[PDB]
């Protein structure tokens, strides 16, 4: 397929640094891409992704991508993406993520940035996702994601890749997972009964170190004994292995 | 099948 680098105002430096990588590519100045009017199906270099030069190509359904996919890919055409909506740059290239338990706008805005950085996405949680995204912990998705040990992130983790890889190029592993890693008992209300004052007060600090909320029914999610009635062994185990257990299997 | 937990 032809190459057709779209020079426009507001571009990166990166956009620059494409140009002299680089016969079947074309170099258009502003005006011959704003004269565009169908869709020849080549591949367009757009930078940024604002203006009526990007917004007018991307109406017409041409095939965008930004220059730091050219960085990536460098001569490989089949490293491109091959998808209907503009590809800014690969920072999320071979990661395939499901969401879980998060608002549906936000679920869509993850969806859009992901995809936009070069990943995969998927609604439901199949052998090929690598990074569950939640919300909160104790969904379905959730828990088989942690059966497998697969990292289970907070949405911020796609935003700041986002935000960061706007200025320079880098991919999903130049942040760390751990400082993303949802929180063992974010969104539970943890309640407490027949536990020595000890124990209760340890309980109130691991509940507030590992994201959750401690309270002293309808404001408690879980209900450590001696709503979710379970254990202690659930608490301590949940810390230990690093996800929220599976209540069902501590009853 | 390849559904390891479906969508929400």
């Amino acid at each position: 397929f032809l190459v057709k680098f779209v020079k426009s105002s507001g571009s990166s430096e990166y956009f620059l640094k494409a140009l002299e990588s680089i016969e079947h590519l074309q170099i258009l100045e502003e005006e011959a891409a704003l004269n565009i009017k169908e869709n020849d199906k080549s591949l367009y270099i757009c930078d940024p992704f604002t203006g009526v030069v990007f917004n007018h190509l991307k109406k017409l359904g041409c095939r965008i991508v930004g220059p730091q996919v050219v960085l990536y890919c460098m001569q490989s055409q089949r490293c491109v993406p091959r998808a209907e909506y503009p590809v800014y740059n690969m920072t999320m290239a071979d990661v395939t993520i499901s969401c879980t338990t998060l608002d549906k706008d936000v679920r869509e805005e993850v969806h859009k940035y992901v995809q936009m950085m070069g990943g995969r996405v998927y609604r439901d949680l199949n052998m090929s996702v690598t990074h569950l995204i939640a919300g909160e912990v104790g969904s379905k998705k959730y828990l088989v994601a942690a059966s497998l040990k697969k990292p289970v992130l907070l949405p911020s983790w796609v935003k700041t890749l986002w935000d960061k890889s706007q200025q320079r190029m880098m991919r999903y592993t130049d942040v760390n997972m751990e400082d993303y890693a949802c929180p063992v008992f974010l969104g539970c209300t943890i309640c407490v009964t027949g536990l020595s004052s000890s124990d209760r007060k340890e309980v109130q600090r691991l509940t507030a170190e590992h994201g959750g909320q401690y309270s002293g029914m309808n404001e408690c999610t879980h209900l450590i004994v001696q709503v979710h009635c379970v254990p202690v062994q659930w608490f301590s185990d949940s810390i230990e292995k690093g996800f929220c257990q599976d209540e069902t299997m501590y009853k | 099948s390849p559904v390891l937990a479906e969508d929400s």
